[PDB]
């Protein structure tokens, strides 16, 4: 009876669900690519911080072999291996969180969209088997009178 | 309606150890959350740790590995013990009774206390 | 009651990761503006280490000429750096570019999750299902007089 | 069944800890940042110590206040930016936590379990009928 309306009312409103849920998993995806951009800018960033760090290098040298014709710094260059060993561990560490957040997103996108196919062909079936009754029904109404 | 109320706060050396105690008047094992807060001069209400009725436990990402929740639903008890302090921990610790409308609640449960100092110099 | 019956095939059809998602916005408006802070910072330590190449040329300019004119009484290794040098930096100029594409996108679809939240609220709820009544009841008086004609035709 | 039809938790629970996961990432990064930082930073000193040896050099051949500017422009500029994102990290660590409340057992689990079962007594009747 009215059971069945409010039943299919409700059903109905999964279309309600489907819309809000996509898009934040959209949004998801978005965030992860971002992600893995701004990593990647780190990555090209990290590239020219060594590049710096041996122009710096080569500067010294040629400095110093200028000073000694005419004739602090350890641990600053124990300072630079420092932060780019800890760079190199972040960059690592990074990189393996992405590939571990793309793989998670990529199987939640696929089950979420086998389970949006299987509420899909429910609401169709129902709606169907709702429609037939009342359908039925008016025309045994229509057959009485 | 449940009252919590803490204690076992005080002042610590950066190293050492507490064991803060929230006393419900209540039984909270029909409590949905229990949870330690903190809260600093000047700063915000920081929530530290949650447990749940099922005893589902969760931290704060610069206290994880070193407190630790628990509860004692025969003494009606949250305990939060805290390990190597920081001077970042020192704060008023609050404990809060949460639970959302289910079954047995009409109205949500949200009880707050008194809080315990926790000093950490 | 009827309450109850409605809403068993409204949130299964719903489940529960709709709540999580109208809980989480927040979480991801949060998550969404510190990848445009760091996006930010990015950029500026991009300009400074544009800055720091820049006076590394002007060192290497000063110490070629003090050496020349000392030797007036290594050069390999220098066209090789800088071309090195300008294919990272118009790599990094892509990279950001395309991250700014993608920040204003993820804001956007932040914006348009929040657009369809304010959508249902409670009562545009109601008149939907109104409509949907309406559907259903002139849907149904069709079949059914199609079922008419057909037992019309069966009798005929 | 029903009750074997309420694993949909296991993809919510997924979506959870997705969040989890980004979130981390995001802390990842902005560490990185930082470090770079530092070593912007050492850079920048190396650079005015070269410079300022190359000026002895060049005095001993005798007998900016621009790049400079914009050096201590942007890096107070990135300072700021890691303070404001190391305020928003701790922001969004909370705010996740505040969020691993209710749910991952047997609170939401039931509700979606009996709310399958209501579904599924109107399905059965609306195919009798």
């Amino acid at each position: 009876l009215l059971l069945g309306f409010l039943g299919a009312a409700g059903s109905t409103m999964g279309a309600a669900s489907m819309t809000l849920t996509v898009q934040a998993r959209q949004l998801l995806s978005g965030i992860v690519q971002q992600q893995n951009n701004l990593l990647r800018a780190i990555e090209a960033q990290q590239h020219l911080l060594q590049l710096t760090v041996w122009g710096i290098k080569q500067l010294q040298a040629r400095i110093l072999a200028v000073e000694r014709y005419l004739k602090d710094k350890m641990e600053w260059d124990r300072e630079i291996n420092n932060y780019t060993s800890l760079i190199h561990s972040l960059i690592e560490e990074s990189q393996n969180q992405q590939e571990k957040n793309e793989q998670e997103l990529l199987e939640l996108d696929k089950w979420a969209s086998l389970w949006n196919w299987f509420n899909i062909t429910n609401w169709l079936w129902y709606i169907k088997l709702f429609i037939m009754i009342v359908g039925g029904l008016v025309g045994l109404r229509i057959v009485f009178a | 309606e449940v009252q919590l109320v803490e204690s076992g706060g005080g002042l610590v050396q950066p190293g050492g150890s507490l064991r803060l105690s929230c006393a419900a008047s209540g039984s909270i094992s029909s409590v949905d959350v229990m949870s330690w807060y903190r809260q600093a001069p000047g700063k915000q209400r920081e929530l530290v740790a949650f447990i749940t009725d099922r005893g589902r436990t969760n931290y704060k990402v610069s206290v994880k590995g070193r407190f630790t929740i628990s509860r004692d639903n025969s003494k009606n008890m949250v305990y939060l013990q805290m390990n190597s302090l920081k001077p970042e921990d020192t704060a008023d610790y609050l404990c809060r009774a949460e639970s959302r409308t289910s079954w047995s609640s009409p109205s949500p449960l949200d009880v707050w206390g008194r809080g315990t100092q926790v000093t950490v110099s």
